[PDB]
């Protein structure tokens, strides 16, 4: 929910109708296929939360 | 607000139950049926008043 928006150097995913920009993670987006078929795809990092339970 | 075509239609998709991804990995199909279906607009009101 919400959309992408970069302020020129960051990514950010932000609801649609109020700005208030947070991390892209695996648990604020959802996967489809790979980058060859969607126009205009950019890239970026996407972070995963289960990352610092698997440094334990 | 402007925002771009391609993501206008993605939020109208979104808004009949129809997940975002559907439109993006069938953008030129839909722009197509798009396109023909204005076209037919033209020959039924040129075919008959
Ligand atoms: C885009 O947003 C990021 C995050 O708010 C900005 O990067 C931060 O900038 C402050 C101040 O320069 C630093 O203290 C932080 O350490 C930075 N964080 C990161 C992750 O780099 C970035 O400066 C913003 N871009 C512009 C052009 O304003
Ligand atoms: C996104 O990043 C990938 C790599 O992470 C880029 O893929 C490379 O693109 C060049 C030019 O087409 C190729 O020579 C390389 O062989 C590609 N590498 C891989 C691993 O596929 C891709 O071009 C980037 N896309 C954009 C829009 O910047
Ligand atoms: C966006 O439009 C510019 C021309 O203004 C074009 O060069 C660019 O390739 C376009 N990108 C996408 C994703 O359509």
């Amino acid at each position: 929910e919400g959309v992408f928006v970069s302020n020129g150097t960051h990514w950010f995913v932000t609801q649609r109708n109020f700005y208030e920009p947070q991390i892209i993670t695996t648990d604020n987006t959802f996967v489809s296929g790979n980058c060859d078929v969607v126009i205009g795809i950019v890239n970026n990092t996407v972070y995963d939360p289960l990352q610092p339970e698997l440094d334990s | 607000l402007q925002i771009p075509f391609a993501m206008q239609m993605a939020y109208r998709f979104n808004g009949i139950g129809v997940t975002q991804n559907v439109l993006y990995e069938n953008q030129k199909l839909i722009a197509n049926q798009f396109n023909s279906a204005i076209g037919k607009i033209q020959d039924s009101l040129s075919s008959t008043a």
